[PDB]
């Protein structure tokens, strides 16, 4: 069944106390009491502190502490096709054979 | 059909027939209970409540289980020969298991390496 | 300290009178307490409680141990920490836990049985196999160079 | 395919084995058949970093892919032509091993005629 | 501000599929009582029906349109 | 609108 | 050395000396400088180890355990003052002097030349270590972990005094350079292979070997902090840093000798490492976590091999400042609400957040995160085991599951789920305590940095 | 997020809003202190689906036992309002 | 969760609960409204059938085989409410529930940027600690005198005297903390 | 800089480049745009510094052992000489580590640079690691963590022996 | 952000952002869809045809006559 | 999607392979289609099931 | 998806829904977490406490 006569009251006298705990919860206007340019341009100086500035720094450490040091920066070869002309030797790699062409 | 329990999976309350048992002597055990329950929850709600509380509330059923796995055991340790058997079997058991498994590797690893069939190869670092 | 000898966990109970002691000690009815068997483990007189995990505890009562779903002063299960909710759940699932076992190991066994039938009946194409020039490109793949290789000739059907 | 469902559910002395082909002599059947031609020399597969999977019959076509896409960068979609020479000439190798594996699955057709006659 | 509430006495099931419904359980002796508690999820702009289509071709006509538009292009950039 | 306390620990340590 | 025992030595009288007001502040700063000094033994710019006199030298080996020793003896004050603050002024400075004493004696006995003067500063720490576990230890059970304690060790350091007697006796000297050039292979008789034992069983004791390891559970259980620290941090070094010195002269014996103390380490991490899934008091956790790495030295040293060796140095280090860390995390708990009892308090992230970040790091550490110290010893452990036998993997490889599971496993059940809020005693971290988990953790990272320095002998 | 916050007159509006749409209740002599079983003449078994009809409505559980109380609107709108954390 | 739960459910609560799970369940398997609407009725008219059973042997019968009933019919996967048991918002808000006497360790410089709500909360601190010896001498009078006891707590009586037990109940953190 | 003796590198071929299509290349401008921004003010300031070292020119000088007398001259039990001559060993033991460390990395660098070509172009480095590999084996496999010039020794004896006892079989 | 009003039991007012974005994103799946489809039509119904091999003569194969 | 599964799908049919892994690879490709309908048919399509207040 | 769509469209015909063991699979993940998650933690974490601390 419903709620108990005593039951009823004591629910009704818990709400009013809540009712006026969750209103003092609330904040005055005054508090918290603390002590105290376009679009793209915004854009333009984050790039220069968060991109030019530590560009300087990792170039600086990249030319000068690791291309100065054997085998710190290695690649694999490019690739020389038949025809090409290589810059270093001046050298030209000779053409392919002849197939003979197809048609699908 | 039918739900077979394991101990693992239980029985649940509504398929138990304990729970369907309205036998004055069950229901008498069920206030009994309850009566018990109702009175240590005061006896908390009243030390939680109080204002002038500076300091945690004690806990003496979980101090009795820090007790019961602890300090309690070896005093009420009896040796049967179920005890004596089992620790022998648990304490040596694996011991004497993992002695033959690198035994016998280590033996046979040796015995390639004396007679030059261990390919060792670029292992230079151990 | 608040802890005496009476109320700390002893040995197991002998006579009906200390089975009632120990009783009132774990805030327990006479009828309700029953120590573990007599083995001499270690268990005393503590209660051997009944094996159900936390999960199985109402999850809308308000417990006093909020996580653990146990009130104060209520005795605590040998294994409570084997039971946590973060651990072994005992609580009731709607298939039997035999029936569970069997489907799941009869599926995995299934499954495993029949990659062997497919292993030793495979899938493949009407084609033959791939060829590559130069004695199947053997320098390449790093054959020494001084030793001459065992020639392969492919033809053009 | 029809090919699975023969060797097995089936005979498979006629069927071949994938891994055991050719099986017969290559000779058996052309009188001078010709070797086969491979346009690309070696040291211009190695020079293109062909990978060693890539360096089959058809690495010549390969070749001027790769060197009309490292020319027509950054316009990636300028290659559609070599792409379609070097597919179809895998195409043309694909059918050729398709022609081996039919020519096994016909010579075993012939072995066991032929072994029937016999006794 | 203060939500207001339609006025309830709108929720009415005649035309959708709650009437079926009341239809089949009328047959045999039943009613829901609760159906205009319902009846909002059937009418007004929930009224309709979504068919599968519809929703995978969502935006093709326009897609479509466009289509011809850039076909167009090609056909005489060329 | 209404504001309300957000109960913390002290952080200020 | 001098250099560095001296001032260890004012430390004494400037405790009873200073006002009551200033002890603790003296002692600590000077403590700190001290710690500084002996940072002049890693300026090693050669191969050639550094002999001071005919009594004092250093080498890679125990020029690390030097420094954190005197790294300890400042933690371990910060640690102490709270909970000596209702002693009177005499017993404050008693339980001083008993923590110089220690960092006197430990750098003594790590920098001994000679092995008999090692042992009588070896045995000589048992006095200190029992009067702060016995006269400042909180339960009733102190007096029986000091019986556990002394007598463990002291069983096992008889023999140990009974086989260098016997060395010096044959040989004309105990000195360890000595010792290390002339060394001779042993014959495999039965009387050198009880030989083998007495060298060993007490240095194995206290590292300690699993089997003979119930002492150090009901020794952290019930020592105050600061006896934890040195405890768990360097005493148990002691063992580690024996055998290595000492298995010198043992070959070949050790090949055959070492079978018993690897399978009870490798199976015994496993059963320490598994206790602490179903430990219900935080202090007996750590100290059995402690057993399970220690076990990994044991089996390391056991093999002899240059990786197993450095292995070992790394994770000496690493498990000392991780460790420690952890009993003074679990500390500043019990000094809230006075119990041990894992499950007690909980949901402490909710009131202590960066408690709780200290909490996670030491949490972190001791399940060996790469690229930590913690993980690099247990590499390199891992691996010369893997290569002694290629099975050892499996039960490294359980070890290493379990103490995830443990390690994460404290950390939920301490610092997540609900706040137990019942505890309104839960009084905001001190700045003490705060600074002496960044002193545990700041070390660790920089050693993560620059791992060379605690590779020990071998690298 | 973007709901409003509840209010005692809001919950008050949609709680008799749902029970104007039962028909085994007529709208006009409803008001928020009806008892269902008494003034209402409603049994057990239709207060159980007068609940069930809450939690949709609001989408959150009424416990059984917390359930089986209420036995007016005015029960209804006071409990989701302590649950709600509404005041005003 | 407000109202503890009694030393056994009676015959009749045990019914109303499996119709309330019942219904629940075949929601989960019909989803759409039109057809659990159907199916709800369809259940209805099945304990209305047995309603009036005056046997009660007969009805703990009936009872227990519907359980077993539904036991087998039971969804595998039934709804949950977010916030119920279960549910995937389930003491989601459990980490922002500080309680109240956390801010007795606020530094002055904390509680400075409060000082509306630190003298509201002051107010509220002397109100609970006149209260607090009434509220004990209450329930101490009005124990009954047999053993049986239940968690039922008394309201307050008299005038000016609050509920026993008042303080966790009314300032408990809000659900939605933050 | 660094030897290339030790740290051989083949010389560059990077071919024209010959472009194609009539599009920009993005990283073409992209490396003007770097070469300007960020490469010419950084190497204004390395010239800086450089300028700054030369005025303060120190030197350093690579430190020379004379040989001493190997373990195989002392007398045993003659710790003086022992010392000497296993100090040496472990300075010797360090370097070889070391020459180790080169073989690997020339290995390293070779196969990266050699990518799809590494199992045909690499057979020299890959023999030489091979070679120094079996020669580092010799000296120090099996030694243990207390290795010394003595038990180096007693290693190389043992192998020694075992090669003669073979060839004179043969 | 708008500040839509809540709504009770009736379809909401949808705005003209949210409604043209959901069309145009849609509608540009369907020009890619039709545009690729077709320019690369093959890539779908495939390109090269699958010969036969049974009408491939014994005299392509080299099968000598039994 | 299309750029990389129709490859594997091709490259699973046309290889030598188990046959029950081809299969079953095949099973669940179709069953993907059915999961994605799922969500599809109860999420996007059907008549709404939410509680009324609709913010 | 045809086969998923017009297996969706069943679900309104007025026609209860049953469990049949093949669907209970699914739903439930093949028992795997319902068997593993139980049985092997309950074995593991019962041995650490009866064998290796306590025995
Ligand atoms: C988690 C790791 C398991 C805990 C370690 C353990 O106690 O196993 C010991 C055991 C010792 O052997 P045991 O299984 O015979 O130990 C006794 C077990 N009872 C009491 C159940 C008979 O080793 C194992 O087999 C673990 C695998
Ligand atoms: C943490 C890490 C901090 C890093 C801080 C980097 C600061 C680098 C300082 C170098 C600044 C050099 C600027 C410069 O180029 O001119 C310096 C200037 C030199 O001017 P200059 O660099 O423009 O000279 C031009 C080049 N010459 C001289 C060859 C024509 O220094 C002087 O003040 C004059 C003395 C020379
Ligand atoms: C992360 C790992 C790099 C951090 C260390 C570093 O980059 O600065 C040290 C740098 C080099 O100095 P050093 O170590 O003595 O020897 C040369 C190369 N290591 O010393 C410097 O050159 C300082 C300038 C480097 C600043 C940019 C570093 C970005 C990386
Ligand atoms: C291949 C078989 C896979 C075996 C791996 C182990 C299974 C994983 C067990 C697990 O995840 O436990 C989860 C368990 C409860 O989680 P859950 O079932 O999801 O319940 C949530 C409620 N919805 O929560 C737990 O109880 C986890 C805590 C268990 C801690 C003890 C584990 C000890 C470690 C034993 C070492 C061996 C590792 C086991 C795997 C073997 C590998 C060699
Ligand atoms: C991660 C973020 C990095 C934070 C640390 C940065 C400080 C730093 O500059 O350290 C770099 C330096 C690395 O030098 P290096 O070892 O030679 O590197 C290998 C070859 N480049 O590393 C160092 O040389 C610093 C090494 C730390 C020195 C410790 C300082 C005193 C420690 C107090 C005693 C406590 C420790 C007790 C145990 C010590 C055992 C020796
Ligand atoms: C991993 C480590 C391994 C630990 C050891 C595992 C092996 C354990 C088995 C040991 C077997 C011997 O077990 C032996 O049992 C007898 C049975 O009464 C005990 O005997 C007990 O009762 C007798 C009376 O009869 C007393 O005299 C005795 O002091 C008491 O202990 C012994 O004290 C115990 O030593
Ligand atoms: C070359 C790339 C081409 C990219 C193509 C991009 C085309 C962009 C078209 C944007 C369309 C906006 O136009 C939009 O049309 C739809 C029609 O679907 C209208 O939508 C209306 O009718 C449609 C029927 O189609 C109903 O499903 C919808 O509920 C209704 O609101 C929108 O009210 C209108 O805003
Ligand atoms: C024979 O070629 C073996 C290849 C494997 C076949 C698996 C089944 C693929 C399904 C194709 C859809 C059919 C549409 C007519």
């Amino acid at each position: 069944s419903g709620y108990t006569p005593d039951e009823k009251l004591r629910l009704q006298q818990l709400r009013e106390l809540r009712r006026r705990w969750l209103k003092d919860q609330e904040l005055s206007p005054r508090e918290p009491v603390l002590p105290p340019v376009f679009k793209a341009y915004r854009s333009s100086l984050f790039a220069v502190s968060h991109v030019l500035i530590p560009m300087w720094f990792v170039h600086y450490y990249v030319k000068y502490h690791m291309a100065t040091k054997p085998y710190t920066i290695v690649s694999s070869k490019p690739r020389i096709f038949p025809g090409d002309t290589i810059l270093e030797t001046g050298e030209v790699i000779p053409p392919m054979r002849d197939f003979p062409d197809q048609h699908h | 059909s039918k739900y077979k329990p394991a101990p693992l999976a239980t029985l649940p309350s509504t398929l138990d027939p304990a729970e369907y048992d309205v036998s004055p002597e069950t229901r008498r055990a069920q206030v009994e209970r309850l009566s018990i329950r109702a009175r240590l929850k005061r006896e908390y709600l009243l030390q939680y409540n109080d204002p002038k509380r500076v300091s945690h509330i004690e806990d003496p059923a979980l101090i009795r289980w820090t007790y019961a796995r602890s300090a309690n055991i070896y005093p009420n340790f009896r040796p049967t020969p179920k005890n004596s058997l089992l620790g022998a079997v648990a304490g040596f058991g694996p011991l004497i298991f993992w002695y033959y498994v690198f035994k016998t590797d280590r033996d046979r690893k040796e015995r390639l390496i004396q007679e030059g069939k261990l390919d060792r190869k670029f292992n230079i670092s151990y | 300290f608040h802890m005496t000898k009476d109320m700390l966990p002893g040995s197991y109970p002998r006579t009906p009178e200390e089975r009632a002691a120990a009783a009132k000690k774990y805030n327990m009815r006479v009828e309700d307490y029953e120590p573990y068997p007599d083995d001499g483990m270690g268990y005393g007189d503590y209660p051997m409680l009944p094996n159900r995990s936390q999960h199985e505890r109402d999850p809308w009562y308000q417990w006093d141990h909020s996580e653990l779903r146990m009130n104060w002063g209520e005795p605590i299960h040998w294994d409570l920490d084997m039971y946590i909710r973060n651990r072994v759940d005992t609580s009731p699932t709607p298939v039997s836990w035999d029936v569970m076992c069997k489907h799941l190991f009869g599926f995995v066994a299934f499954m495993v049985f029949m990659f062997w039938v497919g292993h030793v009946f495979p899938s493949y194409q009407p084609v033959g196999p791939k060829q590559y020039p130069y004695n199947n490109l053997y320098l390449e793949r790093g054959g020494d160079p001084t030793k001459e290789p065992e020639p392969v000739v492919h033809y053009d059907i | 395919g029809a090919h699975l469902t023969r060797r097995y559910l089936w005979d498979a002395s006629v069927e071949p084995d994938p891994e055991k082909i050719p099986s017969f002599p290559p000779d058996l059947g052309f009188p001078e058949r010709k070797e086969r031609v491979m346009v690309a020399t070696q040291q211009e597969m190695m020079d293109a970093q062909l990978t060693l999977q890539q360096r089959d019959y058809c690495a010549h076509y390969l070749i001027r892919l790769l060197k009309c896409k490292r020319d027509s960068f950054p316009n990636f979609l300028a290659c559609k032509h070599e792409q379609h020479d070097w597919d179809y000439c895998e195409h043309l190798d694909y059918v050729k091993r398709m022609k081996e594996f039919e020519r096994e699955r016909r010579l075993l057709q012939r072995k066991k005629r032929r072994a029937l006659k016999e006794a | 501000g203060k939500m207001e509430l339609p006025d309830y006495r709108q929720w009415k099931i005649e035309g959708t599929p709650l009437e079926t419904v009341q239809k089949k359980l009328a047959a045999r002796g039943l009613r829901d009582p609760w159906a205009r508690n319902e009846a909002w999820r059937y009418m007004g702009g929930f009224a309709g029906n979504i068919t599968f289509p519809s929703v995978i071709l969502k935006g093709f006509k326009w897609g479509f349109a466009a289509f011809v538009v850039a076909l167009g292009a090609e056909y005489f950039l060329d | 609108g209404k504001r309300l306390f957000v109960v913390k620990p002290s952080l200020y340590y | 050395m001098l250099k560095i025992i001296l001032p260890s030595l004012m430390l004494l009288p400037l405790t009873w000396l200073s006002s009551p007001k200033k002890t603790w502040t003296n002692v600590t700063s000077y403590s700190f400088l001290i710690s500084l000094t002996s940072l002049t033994l890693l300026w090693q710019t050669d191969e050639n180890y550094k002999n001071f006199s005919n009594m004092f030298s250093s080498d890679p080996l125990s020029t690390p355990l030097i420094i954190l020793t005197a790294w300890l003896l400042p933690l371990m004050l910060m640690a102490s003052q709270n909970h000596l603050k209702k002693d009177n002024n005499v017993l404050q400075k008693l339980y001083i002097s008993m923590l110089i004493s220690l960092q006197i004696l430990l750098i003594m006995t790590f920098s001994a030349t000679e092995l008999i003067m090692f042992y009588i500063l070896f045995e000589a720490t048992l006095i200190p270590t029992l009067i702060i576990i016995t006269r400042w230890g909180n339960q009733t059970e102190r007096l029986n972990a000091g019986i556990y304690f002394l007598f463990y060790t002291l069983i096992g350091s008889i023999p140990l005094l009974i086989a260098l007697i016997l060395i010096q006796n044959h040989v004309g000297t105990l000195n360890l350079m000595i010792l290390s050039f002339t060394t001779h292979t042993l014959d495999a008789s039965w009387s050198n292979n009880l030989l083998w034992l007495a060298c060993m069983m007490a240095f194995l004791i206290k590292m300690p070997l699993y089997g003979v390891h119930l002492w150090l559970p009901k020794a952290h259980v019930e020592a105050p902090i600061a006896g934890s620290m040195i405890l768990a941090a360097i005493l148990l070094k002691l063992g580690s840093y024996g055998m290595i010195r000492i298995s010198i002269i043992l070959d070949p014996l050790t090949k055959y000798m070492a079978y018993p103390f690897i399978l009870l380490s490798l199976w015994g991490m496993i059963m320490t490492s598994s206790i602490c899934l179903r430990q219900t008091d935080l202090k007996s956790l750590i100290a059995y976590s402690s057993v399970s790495h220690m076990a990994l030295v044991i089996a390391s040293i056991m093999i002899q091999t240059p990786w197993s060796f450095m292995g070992a140095t790394m994770l000496m280090i690493a498990h000392g400042l991780t460790s420690s860390l952890l009993f003074c995390l679990a500390n500043s708990n019990y000094e809230r609400i006075h119990s041990r009892t894992m499950i007690m308090a909980r949901g402490l992230q909710m009131v202590f957040p960066l408690m709780a970040t200290w909490w996670l790091m030491a949490s972190l550490a001791n399940l060996a995160l790469p690229p930590s110290i913690n993980l690099m010893g247990e590499l390199f452990i891992t691996m010369s085991l893997f290569s002694w036998s290629n099975f050892t993997i499996i039960l490294m490889g359980i070890n290493i599951i379990i103490t995830g599971m443990y390690s994460m496993y404290m950390i939920i059940t301490t610092q997540r789920g609900k706040l137990t809020n019942h505890m309104i005693n839960l009084q905001p971290s001190h700045t003490r305590e705060l600074t002496l988990m960044a002193l545990h953790m700041i070390p660790l990272i920089l050693l993560t940095t620059s791992p060379k320095l605690i590779t020990g002998l071998t690298m | 997020s973007d709901a409003p916050p509840l209010t005692l007159d809001g919950i008050k509006d949609r709680v008799l809003y749902v029970l104007k749409l039962y028909d085994k209740i007529d709208p006009e002599k409803l008001s928020v202190n009806s008892h269902f079983m008494k003034d209402l003449g409603l049994d057990s078994l239709d207060q159980v689906e007068i609940i069930m009809a809450m939690e949709d409505e609001f989408g959150f559980e009424i416990p059984d036992i917390d359930a089986e109380k209420l036995m007016c609107p005015q029960e209804i709108v006071d409990y989701i309002a302590d649950k709600k954390d509404v005041y005003e | 969760a407000f109202c503890a739960p009694p030393a056994y459910l009676t015959h009749q609560q045990k019914v109303l609960r499996l119709y309330k799970r019942a219904l629940r369940h075949l929601e989960s398997w019909c989803i759409h409204r039109d057809k659990y609407r159907y199916f709800a009725c369809l259940m209805r008219a099945r304990f209305e059938e047995h309603k009036n059973e005056k046997d009660m042997m007969r009805a703990t019968q009936l009872l227990r085989e519907a359980e077993e009933e539904f036991w087998q019919n039971q969804h595998p996967q039934p709804y949950i409410f977010p916030d119920s048991p279960g549910g995937t918002s389930f003491e989601r808000y459990e980490c922002y529930k500080v309680p109240e006497w956390c801010l007795d360790y606020w530094h002055p410089s904390e509680k400075a940027m409060y000082p509306d709500y630190f003298s509201k909360r002051e107010q509220w601190k002397k109100l609970r600690m006149e209260s607090w010896d009434r509220e004990v001498k209450q329930l101490q009078e009005e124990t009954s005198p047999d053993g049986i006891m239940t968690e039922a707590l008394p309201p307050a009586r008299r005038e000016g005297d609050l509920p026993p037990l008042w303080w966790h109940i009314v300032t408990r953190p809000r659900e939605r903390p933050t | 800089s660094w030897d290339k003796d030790v740290y051989p590198e083949p010389p560059s071929r990077t071919p024209a480049p010959s472009p194609q299509t009539s599009l920009p290349n993005p990283i073409t401008y992209l490396t003007k745009a770097y070469d300007l921004v960020v490469d010419w003010p950084v190497t204004l300031v390395r010239e800086f510094i450089e300028r700054q070292h030369a005025k303060n020119r120190t030197y350093y000088y690579h430190r020379q052992y004379r040989r001493v007398p190997d373990i195989t001259e002392c007398k045993e039990g003659d710790v003086l000489c022992i010392y000497e001559a296993e100090m040496q060993w472990r300075r010797d033991f360090k370097v070889d580590q070391e020459i180790m460390n080169i073989i690997q990395e020339r290995l390293k660098a070779c196969q990266q640079r050699e990518g799809e070509n590494y199992q045909q172009n690499c057979a020299k480095e890959l023999e030489q690691f091979t070679k120094v590999t079996k020669a580092y084996q010799d000296r120090y496999l099996d030694l243990g963590a207390y290795y010394s010039a003595r038990k180096c020794l007693a290693k190389q004896k043992q192998r020694m022996l075992e090669e003669r006892k073979a060839a004179r079989q043969e | 952000g708008v500040h839509i009003q809540p709504r009770y039991r009736e379809f909401p007012q949808l705005t003209r952002s949210q409604v043209i974005q959901g069309e145009f994103l849609s509608s540009l799946m369907w020009f890619w869809i039709l545009w690729r489809f077709w320019h690369d039509s093959d890539a779908v119904l495939g390109h090269f045809s699958y010969p036969d091999p049974s009408q491939w003569t014994d005299e392509e194969l080299g099968i000598p006559p039994d | 999607g299309f750029y990389s599964k129709d490859l594997i799908i091709e490259a699973i049919n046309t290889c030598n392979t188990n046959a029950w892994a081809l299969l079953i690879t095949l099973i669940a490709t179709s069953m993907t289609a059915m999961y994605s309908m799922r969500i599809i048919y109860f999420v996007t399509m059907t008549k709404p099931r939410f509680p009324p207040l609709i913010s | 998806f045809l086969i998923a769509l017009e297996l969706n469209n069943l679900t309104m015909k007025l026609s209860m829904n049953k469990a049949n063991p093949y669907s209970s699979f699914s739903t439930l993940l093949g028992f795997f977490p319902s068997i593993i998650h139980r049985i092997t933690p309950m074995k593991s974490l019962n041995l650490s406490l009866k064998t290796s601390l306590t025995l």
